[PDB]
């Protein structure tokens, strides 16, 4: 094929000032579809049936690109791509050109590229510092996934079979995809992705729409779910996939490797009374950052749970006062921790949140802690 | 077949550049250096028409790392030359520490020999690239800022959820702070305030206009409550400043120099 002159030089961006952490630094290439580097081949000249394997090979070519987020020379970003811009979405057009067979496997291959691009951009987005650590824990396990697991799949397997195996074809490709069930952790990444964006859309919509404790509720509805909002959502999705063990096996995995900095969290302030919170993801947040009666709010908008029935109030109201109490004591003895060994109770740290959430146990991690804070505190009211 | 689609592509592709030499020079585009194949002009690759838009867009990719190399060099080389806060310098070594990790993961791959193609190499390098597109956010700052401001950014980020970010924040934290204790014994143990620039907030205020010239009224030190960092409490601040006060003003004007050594 004959090469045509673009000026092709890659540079990093200027402004970074609207660019997330993550984000790319280097302008995108040149696109084919408004300056092709290469004259095209219509693949009706080998449309024949002895020529249709080249054709097919052509076509694949292009396939493991838009895999990869790359547009083709068959199959190329639509009309109104726009890569400057990441608030456009993605779809590709297929040359009419082509095979009808292929057509259709190039559009549920073609699909596996879309949301690779999509979930790319989407961690990308989500590495600011505004998202909270439980969405950015997950963007940083979507971008491992796609590094360890879409990626590494795609090169081992498909590229190199491309490259080296006599009787490899696009029927195969989707096999493969399927095989692994890449396609399924993709789908189910997202999925997540959809549920966590059309809530935030939702949230972005709706702009108009007996204890001695200082506790007041914070209604704040956040644009973005932090915290408890976006626990619930895995939590929904686990209940949605239900008797597909290998989904929810890979949903759990995931969940318990977001979560855990949210339990650490939680685990601080239940046996050490500290709250440590930068992202402002965990009810329970107070002023100053003397005078120490402040206010307490919960923002219900983070909460595992809801706050209605009186059941979960009294947990929340239980693992509120634990904090409280323990930073009295910590306040009172001038120290930046109680020890384990200041208590004849030792509790051990939360190290899977679905665990905890799965039913009586949190009440019963809570009551050890609460039980604990009043051991520490008593023996200090009456000794100290 | 007998063929692989490799092969059956291949015509269509023989007046481009193939995989193989692209190869032979990416590892110098990596490095930021130049090459017959990719030219590498001030702050733009070359990218030759022999080479389809087609992996022009993995070049982008893969060449970013070579940029942002080169643009990180450039931070340590221009600071190199300067009379810069050990906070800086703190930052600034880090940054060489880290570019030397990555031109040496770099030369490995490349010496491996186990690179054979582009989607290749550039899943492999992913999270080198990642790497430094975080460092060279935090460095997008480095001028005009104080040592103390990036002790706070970076313990922001010390907590953000991306594991290899915090890893990164903790790494230039901890770099930078042990210059910062550094300081505290200058002042705590000699009452020594040296090398400063104005990044730590004991500072000292010589500037007199006959209001004791010669300092018998009053030491011309004095600390801005403002630029105590939120790792110290104020109330801690304070005895910092006033344990190095009092070393002066014991060594200086009350000459108990045996027992202050």
């Amino acid at each position: 094929m004959e090469i045509k002159e673009v000026d092709d030089r890659a540079e990093l961006l200027r402004y970074t000032n609207n660019i997330p952490l993550l984000g790319k630094l280097v302008n995108h290439q040149p696109l084919w579809s408004t300056n092709p580097k290469l004259k095209s081949f219509s693949l009706e000249k080998i449309s024949a049936p002895d020529q249709r394997r080249v054709q097919e090979a052509l076509v694949v070519k292009d396939l493991l690109n838009v895999l990869i987020g790359l547009e083709g020379t068959y199959i190329r970003y639509f009309n109104d791509y726009e890569p400057s811009d990441p608030e456009t979405p993605i779809e590709f057009k297929i040359a009419k050109k082509m095979d009808p067979s292929f057509k259709t496997f190039s559009r549920r291959i073609v699909r596996y590229g879309k949301q690779y691009m999509i979930l790319t951009r989407a961690y990308e987005k989500w590495s600011d510092t505004s998202f909270g650590m439980v969405l950015q824990r997950f963007a940083y396990e979507i971008r491992r996934f796609l590094e360890d697991v879409y990626l590494k799949t795609l090169v081992e397997r498909l590229e190199r079979d491309f490259n080296k195996v006599p009787n490899f074809s696009i029927r195969e490709l989707e096999q493969i995809i399927n095989e692994t069930e890449v396609n399924k952790q993709m789908e189910l990444l997202y999925n997540i992705y959809e549920e966590i964006f059309r809530e935030i859309e939702e949230r972005r919509t709706n702009q108009s729409s007996h204890l001695r404790l200082m506790v007041a509720f914070d209604t704040t509805v956040y644009p973005v779910p932090k915290g408890g909002a976006i626990l619930k959502i895995f939590q929904q999705k686990i209940l949605e996939n239900l008797g597909d063990r290998s989904s929810v096996m890979f949903l759990k995995k995931l969940l318990n490797n977001i979560s855990q900095d949210y339990c650490t969290m939680l685990y601080e302030w239940l046996t050490q009374g500290i709250l440590n919170d930068p992202y402002q993801e965990f009810m329970t947040y107070d002023d100053l950052e003397r005078a120490w009666d402040t206010q307490y709010f919960i923002r219900k908008d983070v909460l595992l749970r809801d706050c209605d029935s009186e059941e979960d109030k009294n947990l929340l109201f239980k693992m509120l006062r634990t904090g409280i109490l323990l930073k009295v004591v910590r306040a009172s003895l001038q120290i930046p921790t109680i020890p384990s060994n200041s208590s004849d109770i030792t509790i051990q740290e939360i190290n899977d949140f679905a665990d905890l959430m799965e039913g009586s146990n949190l009440e019963l991690y809570v009551d050890k802690c609460y039980s604990r804070a009043n051991e520490i505190f008593l023996k200090l009211f009456f000794q100290g | 077949s007998s063929v692989t689609l490799r092969q059956l592509s291949n015509p269509y592709y023989v007046n481009t550049i193939p995989e193989e030499d692209i190869l032979k020079y990416v590892s110098y585009t990596l490095l930021a250096t130049t090459s017959a194949l990719f030219p590498f002009d001030h702050e733009q690759i070359q990218i030759p028409s022999k080479i389809p838009n087609f992996e022009s867009g993995l070049l982008h990719l893969i060449f970013e790392a070579g940029l942002l190399y080169q643009s990180l060099g450039y931070k340590v080389e221009k600071f190199r030359m300067l009379n810069i806060s050990p906070m800086k310098k703190a930052l600034i070594i880090e940054i060489s520490e880290e570019l030397q990790n990555y031109t040496a993961f770099v030369n490995n791959l490349v010496s491996s020999g186990t690179v054979v193609s582009l989607k290749s190499l550039y899943r492999e390098i992913y999270e080198n690239i990642i790497r430094l597109r975080i460092y060279c956010r935090f460095t997008e700052h480095l001028e005009e800022l104080s040592g103390d401001t990036f002790l706070i950014e970076l313990n922001i980020f010390k907590s953000h959820g991306d594991l290899t970010i915090r890893k990164i924040a903790t790494n230039l934290f901890n770099s930078m702070i042990s210059l910062y204790y550094e300081y505290l014994m200058n002042w705590l143990t000699k009452g020594l305030l040296r090398a400063t620039y104005g990044e730590f907030f004991i500072a000292e205020n010589t500037d007199t206009n006959g209001t004791d010239d010669d300092f018998i009224y009053h030491i011309p030190i004095e600390f801005n409550q403002e630029r105590v960092p939120a790792f110290i409490p104020k109330e801690l601040a304070y005895k910092i400043f006033m344990i190095g006060k009092s070393y002066i003003f014991l060594e200086k004007y009350c000459k108990e120099v045996q027992w202050t050594n």
